[PDB]
RNA sequence: CCGAGGGUAGGGCCCGUGACUGGGGCGAAGUCGUAACAAGGUAGCUGUACCGGAAGGUGCGGCUGGAU
RNA sequence: GAGGAAGAAGCCCUUCGGGGUGUAAACUCCUGAACCCGGGACGAAACCCCCGACGAGGGGACUGACGGUACCGGGGUAAUAGCGCCGGCCAACUCCGUGCCAGCAGCCGCGGUAAUACGGAGGGCGCGAGCGUUACCCGGAUUCACUGGGCGUAAAGGGCGUGUAGGCGGCCUGGGGCGUCCCAUGUGAAAGACCACGGCUCAACCGUGGGGGAGCGUGGGAUACGCUCAGGCUAGACGG
RNA sequence: GCUAGUUGGUGGGGUAAUGGCCCACCAAGGCGACGACGGGUAGCCGGUCUGAGAGGAUGGCCGGCCACAGGGGCACUGAG
C-alpha cells in the first residue's frame, strides 16, 4: 500500500458508487484532517474513530441525494468526483497565486499547507499554498 | 508510461520527411532535360502523360511532369521545376514550370493562364 | 570618458532623441548607461524637452562630459543656473 | 555570496585534496517530478584532515588548481561510509554496462 | 413552440439477393433558445418521414440546461463511448465556439457564450449524444448546496 | 482600390436592399423592387439549402458590402475589435460607423457612401476645421465634420443639405444645417442602427 | 627549447564510385500452377529442420486465431 | 460620384413564348488622380562673437545634404485592372468541343459520344495592384498525449524467474527546516509585446507615460505534506 | 568506456591577476549510464512566428555578448 491518501479517496469512491451508508478506512491524523473538510463542506455526514479487530479505523458516513423517478431510481451522488492530484510518483505543489478553482467554484480543492489542510477558498484567504492533495465535487 | 519513465526517456519528437528531396531546400531548381517522352499512368487511369527526365543543378536527376496541352521540350531543354507529385504517375514528384527558360506556355490557353505561363491575349 | 548626448530614436524625417549618459565608445543608438530625459528637435509635442536635473548634475558631478548641443539643451533646462 | 555546498568525501587519495560528492534536488522542468542530481567537486584540504565518508561543507574559493575552485569549509558529520558505498557500488556496476 | 434543426441525414444500406435496399437516419435537435433542448434520432424508409420521426423523439427526450447570462455554470467533460466533449463557460462577448454538431444543441438551448472542443471519435451521433449528457449533468450553486 | 462595379447585383445577391445609391434605392426602378433574385443565368432557379459556411459568408459579405470597404480593411477593423475590450460585435460596428466617409454619409452630406468617399477624397470635408481627405480616418467623440468653406457653393452639397434641413440623424449625431456642419457625439450602439445584419454570424465566420 | 607546417610510415571513421551480383518496391494488358480465405477441397497458423519449378510439402513439438 | 429602360447593340441560354449579362453601357449633370503656374519649410542653435568673470546669466551672428522636396494656395483632365476559383471538402452552373483521347488532380477521384471534374465560351463566386503557385515553420495533430494517449482481439506486456543501481513506500511522537509555502528586498537594460495619451491629414511607422511576471541573490517567517535525524508501535513483510 | 600535463602536491617561471597557464621533481590519480570519450549539427540571448494554454519552431532586420578578417603561426608597439 503505497498511497494511503489515494486509497481512502478510492475507498469512498468505490463505496459511494454502490450506495453504502458507511465504509471504514485505516486511520491516521492526516486522513482525519482530510475527512474533517469533507464534512465541513457537506461531502460526507462525518466520521468516527472506530476500531476493527483492535486496529484504529475511520468509519466514514456517506451521503446521497433524493431518490429519483424513472428507470434509474438510484439517487444522484454528492461526491460526484474525487481524485488524487499530488502522488508519490509526482508531488504537486502550487503557490497561493496558482491555486485552481475546482468546477468554477462549485468544487473544493484540498491542500496541505504549513497552516494545515485547507480548501482552495480557505487557502486563498490565509494567503498560503501547499501540496495539492485532491479535488472534489 | 509512468512519470519516472518519461523522466528517464522523454518523448520522441519525430521529424518530417521531405517529399521533395531533389530541391535541397529551395522552392525551385533549374535543370536540363535528358529524356523527353510519354509514360502510361497506373490503374485505373489511361493516357500518355508527358514527362521529362531532368538533370538538376542540385546534382539529382529526376522525372518531372510537363503540364498542359502540348509542349516544346526536347533533349537539352533548359527547364525550371517545382514541387508537386502526380498521384497516378509513380515516381513523378515534380512539375516543370511552363513559361520559364526553354519551357513554352500552353498555346491558346485562356483559363488559369498563370499556372501555364500564358500571357494575356489582346 | 562617459558622456551625455543624444541617441537618436524615432523614424526617418521624424527625429526623437533620448538625452543619455553612455560610454563614448558605444555606438550612437547602443546600450546606454542611463536615460536622463527626452528631446524633440521639431517641437511637435508641447513639451519637447525634459531633463532629470537630480541626475544630470550627478553625472556632471561624477565626471560625465556633455556634447555641444546636449549641453545647450541642458542649459535650457537650468542644470547650470547658479 | 560565496556559494556553499554540502556533500560527502568520496575520495581522499590525493595530496591536500578530497573529492566531495554534492547532491541537489529540483522539480523536473516539464514532468514536475522531484529528481536528484549529483556532482563531484575537487576540494582543497590543505591539512589532509578530512576522511573518506565525511559529510562536509565546501565554499567557492579562488582557484587552487585546474578543477579545484572549492575549499572545505567545515565538517558537518563523520562516518558516512553508507553513502560512500552507494557511489562506489554504482561505479562498480559500470563494468557490466559495456561490450 | 420548439425550433428544430436537422443535424445529420445519412442513408444506410442493407444487402439482399437482388441488391441493396436503403433506409434513412435523421439527427434532429429541438429547443426554444431559453433553457430547453431535446435530441432525437429518427430512422424511416424515406427522408421526410425520418426527419419528422426524429423531431418526435426529440420532444420525448429533453433536458433543462441551467443558463446563466447565456453561458453554462461550470466546465464539464463527458465521454460517450469513444467520443469526448468539452464545454467551458465564457463571458458575454465570446460567441458559441463549437463544431457544427454541438453548436446546434447549445444554440437552441439558449447558450450564447461557450468554449467547446471535441476529442476522441468525432462521430456526429456519439458527439450529439455526448453533448446532451454534458448539459444534463450541469449544476447550479443551488443544487450544490441542496446536496450539502 | 474599392469595388467600383455594378452595385445592384450585390443587393440582388444578398436577398435584401442595401442602400448603395441613395436616390434610386427608394424608386420603383430599384432592382430589388423588380427582380428580387440573384444575378446571372440561374437567378430564377430554385435555391437549395445553403451550408452553414454559406450563411456566415453571406452575412459577412452583406455587412462588408454595405460600407463598400475592402476585405482587408474589414478584417483589420474586425481584428482590432476582437482584441479590444468587451464585446467584439458592438465594437466592430462602432469602429465601422466611425469612418470619416461613413459619418459624411450619415450627415446627409452625401446620398451614398460612395459619394461620401469621393467627397472626402476630393477634400471637400474638414474635421475640426482641419481638412482631411482620408476615407479611413477614424472620427472620435467630440469631433466636427464640416463642409469645406471653399466648397460650400457646390450644387451637390447644396441639394443634399437642403434635403436634410430637419431630417433626423442617429442619436449619436447632430447636424447644424445651413451652417453645413455636424458633430460626432458618441460611438453608436447596435440598437442605434438596424442594419439587416446579424453580426454574431460574422464573428462565427472568422472563428473557423 | 618550443614551434606553423612540410616529409616518411602505419592505423581509424565517413562520402562518392565499381565489372558483376542479391533480393525489394512499382507497372501490367503475359506464362505456370492454385498456397490462403468455406471443412478453401490435405483444418489453419507456428519455431525449427530437411526437401521441391513456384506458390509450397513433410518431420518434430506447440497454438486455436478450426468447420462438423 | 449621382442620375439613367420593364431594360439598346453585341454575346450567352431557351420549351422559341422568353431569360441573362444589366444601371451595367450609351446618354445627362456633378466632382477633379494626374499634370500646369504662385509661395515654400519643420529638422538649426549650439560651438563662436560681445557685456558679464574664459563661470552664472544675458545679448549677437553663421550654417540644410534631403530640397524648390514635403506642404499651403491658384488653376485643372473622367482618368490603369487584374488574378484565382465554381464535382465534395468549399462560396460559385450552364451551352458547346472532346469521347479512358487530349487532359485535371491537395485528398477522395474525374475522362470509354447529354462530363456542373478535361478544353473554350456565357454566367457565377472570391480577392484587388495585386492574385495564384512552389518551399519551409507552427496550427489543426490528445498523431510523443506535462496539461492531454495507449498496449486481450486494432500497433503495443519483456518466454520465466532472480536480483544490482534507481524510482516508490505503514501507524504515533519529537528535533532539524533540504524540498514546499508566505512576506520583505536586490536583480530581471533598451527596443519589441500589452493599456492609455499624443505626433506625422489617417494608418503603417513613431514619441511620452503606465502595470506586472516567472527565474535567480539576500534577509525574515510557517511546518501540514515530502525529506533527513532520534525514539516508540504492529495492521505490511519476515521468522517460530 | 576516456585520460601522461593526464589528476593532485612542492618549487619556480609568467601575467594586471588566480590556475597545469607554463616548467622541474614527487604522488597515482582525474572523468563516465545523472551519458564520459567520439560522431553529427549549430554562434547564444533580448526576442520572433505559431499556439486556448502548455508547448512547438526560430535567432535575418534592431539591441547585448561572443568569434572571425584569404588559410595558419607569431609576437611587437601600447592604458588597452
Ligand atoms: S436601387 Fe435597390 S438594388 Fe440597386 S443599390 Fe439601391 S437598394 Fe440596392
Ligand atoms: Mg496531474
Ligand atoms: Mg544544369
Ligand atoms: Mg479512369
Ligand atoms: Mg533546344
Ligand atoms: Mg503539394
Ligand atoms: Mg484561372
Ligand atoms: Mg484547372
Ligand atoms: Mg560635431
Ligand atoms: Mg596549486
Ligand atoms: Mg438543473
Ligand atoms: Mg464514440
Ligand atoms: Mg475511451
Ligand atoms: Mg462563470
Ligand atoms: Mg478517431
Ligand atoms: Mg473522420
Ligand atoms: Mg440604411
Ligand atoms: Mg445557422
Ligand atoms: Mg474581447
Ligand atoms: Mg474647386
Ligand atoms: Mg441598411
Ligand atoms: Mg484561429
Ligand atoms: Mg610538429
Ligand atoms: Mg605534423
Ligand atoms: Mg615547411
Ligand atoms: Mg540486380
Ligand atoms: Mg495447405
Ligand atoms: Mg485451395
Ligand atoms: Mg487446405
Ligand atoms: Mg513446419
Ligand atoms: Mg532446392
Ligand atoms: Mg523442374
Ligand atoms: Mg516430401
Ligand atoms: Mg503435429
Ligand atoms: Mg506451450
Ligand atoms: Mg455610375
Ligand atoms: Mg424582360
Ligand atoms: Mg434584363
Ligand atoms: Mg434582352
Ligand atoms: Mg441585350
Ligand atoms: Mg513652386
Ligand atoms: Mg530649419
Ligand atoms: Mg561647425
Ligand atoms: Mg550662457
Ligand atoms: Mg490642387
Ligand atoms: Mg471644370
Ligand atoms: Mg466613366
Ligand atoms: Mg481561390
Ligand atoms: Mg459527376
Ligand atoms: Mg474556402
Ligand atoms: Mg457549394
Ligand atoms: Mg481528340
Ligand atoms: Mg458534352
Ligand atoms: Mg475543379
Ligand atoms: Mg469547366
Ligand atoms: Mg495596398
Ligand atoms: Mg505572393
Ligand atoms: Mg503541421
Ligand atoms: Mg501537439
Ligand atoms: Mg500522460
Ligand atoms: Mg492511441
Ligand atoms: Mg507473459
Ligand atoms: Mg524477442
Ligand atoms: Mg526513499
Ligand atoms: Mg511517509
Ligand atoms: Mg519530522
Ligand atoms: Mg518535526
Ligand atoms: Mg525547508
Ligand atoms: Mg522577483
Ligand atoms: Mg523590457
Ligand atoms: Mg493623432
Ligand atoms: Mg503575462
Ligand atoms: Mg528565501
Ligand atoms: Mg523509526
Ligand atoms: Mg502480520
Ligand atoms: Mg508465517
Ligand atoms: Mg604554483
Ligand atoms: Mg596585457
Ligand atoms: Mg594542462
Ligand atoms: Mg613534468
Ligand atoms: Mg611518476
Ligand atoms: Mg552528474
Ligand atoms: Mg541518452
Ligand atoms: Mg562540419
Ligand atoms: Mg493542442
Ligand atoms: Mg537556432
Ligand atoms: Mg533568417
Ligand atoms: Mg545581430
Ligand atoms: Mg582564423
Ligand atoms: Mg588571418
Ligand atoms: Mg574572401
Ligand atoms: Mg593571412
Amino acid at each position: 500500500l503505497t498511497d494511503p491518501i489515494a486509497d481512502m479517496l478510492t475507498r469512498i469512491r468505490n463505496a459511494t458508487r454502490v450506495y453504502k451508508e458507511s465504509t471504514d478506512v485505516p486511520a491516521s491524523r492526516f486522513k482525519e484532517e482530510i475527512l474533517r473538510i469533507l464534512a465541513r463542506e457537506g461531502f460526507i455526514k462525518g466520521y468516527e474513530r472506530v476500531d476493527v479487530d483492535g486496529k484504529p479505523y475511520l468509519r466514514v458516513y456517506l451521503k446521497y441525494g433524493p431518490r429519483r423517478q424513472g428507470p434509474d431510481p438510484r439517487p444522484e451522488q454528492v461526491i460526484h468526483h474525487i481524485r488524487r492530484i499530488s502522488k508519490p510518483g509526482r508531488r504537486v505543489y502550487v503557490g497561493v497565486k496558482e491555486i485552481p478553482r475546482v468546477r468554477r467554484g462549485l468544487g473544493i480543492a484540498i491542500l496541505s499547507t504549513s497552516k494545515g489542510v485547507l480548501t482552495d477558498r480557505e487557502a486563498r484567504k490565509l494567503g498560503v499554498g501547499g501540496e495539492l492533495i485532491c479535488e472534489v465535487w | 508510461p509512468t512519470i519516472n519513465q518519461l523522466v528517464r526517456k522523454g518523448r520522441e519528437k519525430v521529424r518530417k520527411k521531405s517529399k521533395v528531396p531533389a530541391l535541397k531546400g529551395a522552392p525551385f531548381r533549374r535543370g536540363v532535360c535528358t529524356v523527353v517522352r510519354t509514360v502510361t499512368p497506373k490503374k485505373p487511369n489511361s493516357a500518355l502523360r508527358k514527362v521529362a527526365k531532368v538533370r538538376l543543378t542540385s546534382g539529382y536527376e529526376v522525372t518531372a511532369y510537363i503540364p498542359g496541352e502540348g509542349h516544346n521540350l526536347q533533349e537539352h531543354s533548359v527547364v525550371l521545376i517545382r514541387g508537386g507529385r502526380v498521384k497516378d504517375l509513380p515516381g513523378v514528384r515534380y512539375h516543370i514550370v511552363r513559361g520559364v527558360y526553354d519551357a513554352a506556355g500552353v498555346k491558346d490557353r485562356k483559363k488559369s493562364r498563370s499556372k501555364y505561363g500564358t500571357k494575356k491575349p489582346k | 570618458m562617459v558622456k551625455i548626448r543624444l541617441a537618436r530614436f524615432g523614424s526617418k524625417h521624424n527625429p526623437h532623441y533620448r538625452i543619455v549618459v553612455t560610454d563614448a565608445r558605444r555606438k550612437r543608438d547602443g546600450k546606454y548607461i542611463e536615460k536622463i530625459g527626452y528631446y524633440d528637435p521639431r517641437k511637435t509635442t508641447p513639451d519637447w524637452l525634459k531633463v532629470d536635473v537630480e541626475r544630470a548634475r550627478y553625472w556632471l558631478s561624477v565626471g560625465a562630459q556633455p556634447t555641444d548641443t546636449a549641453r545647450r539643451l541642458l542649459r535650457q533646462a537650468g542644470v547650470f543656473r547658479q | 555570496p560565496k556559494k556553499v555546498l554540502t556533500g560527502v568525501v568520496v575520495s581522499d587519495k590525493m595530496q591536500k585534496t578530497v573529492t566531495v560528492l554534492v547532491e541537489r534536488q529540483f522539480p523536473h522542468p516539464l514532468y514536475g517530478k522531484v529528481i536528484k542530481r549529483s556532482k563531484k567537486y575537487l576540494a582543497h584540504d590543505p591539512e589532509e584532515k578530512y576522511k573518506l565518508g565525511d559529510v562536509v561543507e565546501i565554499i567557492e574559493s579562488r582557484p587552487i588548481s585546474k578543477r579545484k575552485r572549492f575549499r572545505v569549509l567545515r565538517l558537518v558529520e563523520s562516518g558516512r561510509m553508507d553513502l560512500v558505498e552507494k557511489y562506489l557500488i554504482r561505479r562498480q556496476n559500470y563494468e557490466s554496462l559495456s561490450k | 413552440d420548439f425550433e428544430e434543426k436537422m443535424i445529420l441525414i445519412r442513408r444506410t444500406a442493407r444487402m439482399q439477393a437482388g441488391g441493396r435496399r436503403f433506409r434513412f437516419g435523421a439527427l434532429v435537435v429541438v429547443g426554444d433558445r431559453q433553457g430547453r433542448v431535446g435530441l432525437g434520432f429518427g430512422k424511416a424508409p424515406e427522408v421526410p418521414l425520418a426527419v419528422q420521426k426524429a423531431g418526435y423523439y426529440a420532444r420525448r427526450n429533453m433536458v433543462e440546461v441551467p443558463l446563466q447570462n447565456g453561458t453554462i455554470p461550470h466546465e464539464i467533460e463527458v465521454e460517450f463511448g469513444a467520443s469526448k466533449i468539452v464545454l467551458k463557460p465564457a463571458a458575454p462577448g465570446t460567441g458559441v465556439i463549437a463544431g457544427a454538431v454541438p453548436r446546434a444543441i447549445l444554440e437552441l438551448a439558449g447558450v450564447t457564450d461557450i468554449l467547446t472542443k471535441e476529442l476522441g471519435s468525432r462521430n456526429p451521433i456519439n458527439i450529439a449524444y455526448a453533448t446532451m449528457e454534458a448539459l444534463r449533468q450541469l449544476r447550479t450553486k443551488a443544487d450544490v448546496e441542496r446536496l450539502r | 482600390g474599392r469595388y467600383i462595379g455594378p452595385v445592384c447585383r450585390l443587393c440582388r445577391r444578398e436577398g435584401v436592399k442595401l442602400y448603395l445609391k441613395g436616390e434610386r434605392c427608394y424608386s420603383p426602378k430599384c432592382a430589388m423592387e423588380r427582380r428580387p433574385y440573384p444575378p446571372g443565368q440561374h437567378g430564377q432557379k430554385r435555391a437549395r439549402r445553403p451550408s452553414d459556411y454559406a450563411v456566415r459568408l453571406r452575412e459577412k459579405q452583406k455587412l462588408r458590402r454595405i460600407y463598400g470597404i475592402s476585405e482587408r480593411q474589414f478584417r483589420n477593423l474586425f481584428e482590432e475589435a476582437s482584441k479590444k475590450k468587451g464585446v467584439t460585435g458592438s465594437v466592430f460596428l462602432g469602429l465601422l460607423e466611425s469612418r470619416l466617409d461613413n459619418v459624411v454619409y450619415r450627415l446627409g452630406f452625401a446620398v451614398s457612401r460612395r459619394q461620401a468617399r469621393q467627397l472626402v477624397r476630393h477634400g471637400h470635408i474638414t474635421v475640426n476645421g482641419r481638412r482631411v481627405d482620408l476615407p479611413s480616418y477614424r472620427v472620435r467623440p467630440g469631433d466636427e465634420i464640416a463642409v469645406a468653406e471653399k466648397s460650400r457653393n457646390l450644387e451637390l452639397i447644396r441639394q443634399n443639405l437642403e434635403a436634410m434641413k430637419g431630417r433626423k440623424v442617429g442619436p449619436w449625431l447632430s447636424l447644424d444645417v445651413e451652417g453645413m456642419k455636424g458633430k460626432f457625439l458618441r460611438l453608436p450602439d447596435r440598437e442605434d442602427l438596424a442594419l439587416p445584419v446579424n453580426e454574431q454570424l460574422v464573428i462565427e465566420f472568422y472563428s473557423r
